[PDB]
RNA sequence: UACCCAUAACCAUAUCUCCACAUCCACCU
């Protein structure tokens, strides 16, 4: 799902996605259309997972999605510092927390892009609010990106919850040791050295 | 700093973003100081080797041999208890060798292996004198009690006491005469010593070793300096100086001046010996490359390195296990 | 004199080398090493008073 | 040395003679301003410039 | 609360590198 982006990128991804369902909503369109399409995608995906479906949702600009929502969001009720509705995020919050794992088959995995360090209170506030809602975080630093190094992941801040649940005891314990080792290593230099180290073998092969 | 985010003159004082270093020159390494926490106390060499031994005069200790031998070699000093008798009267601060000391520490003990499957003529609680024929071929050495096992003999210069009721003193406690040992007032202690109760023959054996101070080296000195009070010593030196003639009063005043100096100057002599050793700032002992990567170093660096190695070896050794001779 | 001091050092060295040596066909190599005597002579000719 | 000559020893006999006169600030400048006080010598050089 | 009400973030201050020590030979008292 794509919101508030440039149409040329829409064309590029759509042709280059190799048939995967790409839904787009440019900044050209009225934001009411953006909300309409986003929520229709939401309800359709909810139905599909309700049918035990495994659904992957790739959301564009989740914090800038919050900004677009605020564009759609006039009243703010009591003016929060920044100007967002009391019930605004509850639509994004439902949309996000709906992504979950069930024992009854199927799944809903939603990964979204967050725009942060944007110099304004709204984006930082949304970053904090949805920071405590997601089960995994991936920070991408400006300094890493400016050096044209991608993926420019802020490794230290990035992480998940409940590794043992998703990762076996051998796996979870061995990356327990692995984090105990790599937590000291400096970010960019970690990039080069671990890049060289893992260019030798596949991840499992590296563990092998 | 290590990273350099918050460094600039608008915001040098604001704590660094990726760092925590306040802006400063290398002069900090000229003045900032280190320290080493020794696991074992040690004494400043000056106070123990100066011609007037400050330790040797503050305490009634001979500088040339006593101070060093207790402070380096395995010798024991002890304040509290010395009333145990070895053909020699009570002890208060006397210096005794660790051989005879270790002896008096745990009684007067001798052990003799016995052949298995041979029931020696000596029973569990038999008093034995020198010359008594313990077996077709075995003879003891001194008056005491011989303990029998199936297969060993234990000759202890201790006193055994049969009893048939409950125990008042359990195994481990060291007792003074008149104190109830077992069976209430029926059995009471006769001498200083430790109590061991064996219910196999239902008997209390009392050794003649009372709980006495055992110390070596600097810690001992510290203990002494911890238990020393300056004012009483000052008064005592006053009386011991005013009354007698000139010869004794000479040394009396020679130590009284030191005691008065300690008392009136503040700093108490407990920290006269040092527990944590300071470490000079690096720039006062810098390792500077000469040529070809080789580094010329001040010998201070080597001395600190040796001290660190010894201290870490001590820490490891004391952590793992205690072979006594190796520990000393 | 410096030569004979170095020579005695080499003699002690070869004594030890024989001591842990097992077989006998080792006369040139496993017996004599030039380091002690050469170092002694060099030290005498360089750093002596 | 190799780079620059180095200063001159001012020892103690010279110090004794300097204080034998009534010279008070001369010795003070020559012990701190011209010899050891790093901040002092930098400030003095800047001021005289 | 929204008009008042709500603000805190980004850049420019410098005497040093080695020369240590040992041995030896000289010069001036
Ligand atoms: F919002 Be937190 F994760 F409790």
């Amino acid at each position: 799902l794509l919101i508030d982006e440039r149409p040329e990128e829409v064309t590029d991804f759509r042709e280059s996605v190799q048939g995967a369902e790409v839904i787009a909503s440019t900044f050209d369109e009225p934001p009411q259309n953006h909300i309409r399409v986003a929520e229709f995608v939401h309800e359709r995906a909810k139905r599909i997972v309700e049918e035990g479906g495994h659904v992957m949702i790739l959301l564009d600009s989740i914090t800038r999605l919050a900004r677009a929502n605020n564009l759609v969001t006039p009243p703010t009720g009591r003016t929060l510092s920044g100007g967002l509705d009391s019930a605004a995020l509850y639509f994004p919050k439902r949309f996000l927390g709906a992504a979950r794992n069930i024992r009854g088959g199927g799944s809903l995995t939603i990964l979204a892009t967050a725009l942060v360090e944007t110099g304004s209170r709204m984006d930082d506030v949304i970053f904090e609010e949805f920071k405590g809602t997601g089960n995994m975080e991936l920070h991408l630093s400006r300094r890493l990106e400016e050096r044209r190094i991608f993926p420019a992941i802020d490794i230290l801040k990035s992480g998940t919850r409940r590794e043992e649940l998703l990762l076996g005891e051998e796996v979870t314990h061995k990356m327990w040791l692995l984090r105990k080792v790599l937590a000291d290593m400096d970010p960019a230099e970690a990039m080069e050295m671990l890049l060289a180290r893992l260019a030798r073998t596949k991840n499992n092969k590296e563990f092998l | 700093c290590a990273c350099g985010k918050y460094k600039r003159q608008r915001f040098e004082g604001k704590v660094c973003e990726r760092c925590g270093v306040e802006v400063t020159k290398s002069i900090v390494r000229r003045y900032r100081m280190g320290h080493i926490e020794l696991a074992t106390p040690a004494a400043h060499i000056w106070f123990v080797k100066d011609v007037p031994s400050k330790i040797g005069t503050l305490l009634d200790l001979s500088a040339t041999e006593l101070e060093q031998v207790l402070y380096f070699s395995k010798y024991i000093v002890l304040d509290p208890k010395g009333a145990i008798l070895n053909g020699v009267p009570v002890e208060k601060r006397q210096l005794l060798t660790d051989e005879e000391y270790r002896e008096l520490r745990y009684g007067k003990q001798e052990t003799y292996p016995l052949p298995p499957g041979v029931d020696a003529l000596v029973k569990d609680g038999e008093e034995v004198v020198k010359g008594q024929e313990l077996a077709p071929g075995v003879v003891s050495r001194l008056d005491g009690v011989a303990l029998y096992r199936f297969a060993s003999i234990l000759v202890v210069k201790a006193r055994v006491y049969p009893f048939e009721d409950d125990v008042e003193v359990s195994t481990g406690d060291r007792v003074a005469p008149g104190d109830v040992l077992a069976d209430g007032g029926k059995v009471k202690s006769d001498v200083y010593g430790r109590v061991e109760v064996d219910l196999v023959r239902n008997v209390v054996r009392v050794v003649e070793s009372y709980d006495i101070d055992a110390r070596m080296g600097a810690e001992a000195i510290q203990q002494l300096l911890k238990e020393l009070d300056l004012e009483a010593l000052e008064k005592e030196l006053l009386e011991e100086m005013k009354h007698p003639s000139r010869a004794r009063r000479a040394k009396a005043r020679k130590r009284l001046e030191v005691v008065r100096a300690f008392l009136d100057s503040g700093n108490r002599p407990e920290w006269m010996i040092l527990e944590a050793v300071p470490v000079l700032p690096p720039d006062l002992r810098p390792m500077v490359q000469v040529d070809g990567g080789r580094f010329a170093t001040s010998d201070l660096n080597d001395l600190y390195r040796r001290l660190i190695n010894r201290n870490n070896r001590l820490k490891k050794l004391l952590a793992q296990g205690a072979p006594e001779i190796i520990i000393r | 004199d410096q030569f004979r001091v170095g020579l005695a050092r080499l003699a002690r060295g070869v004594r030890e080398r024989m001591l842990m040596g097992s077989e006998d066909s080792l006369t040139p190599a496993k017996l004599v090493n030039s380091r002690p005597l050469e170092a002694a002579i060099r030290e005498f000719f360089s750093r002596s008073q | 040395g190799k780079a620059q000559f180095g200063g001159q020893r001012f020892g103690e006999m010279e110090v004794w003679a300097l204080e034998a006169y009534g010279a008070a600030h001369t010795l003070q400048e020559m012990l701190t301003l011209k010899s050891d006080d790093i901040e002092g010598r930098n400030a003095a050089y800047e001021a005289i410039i």
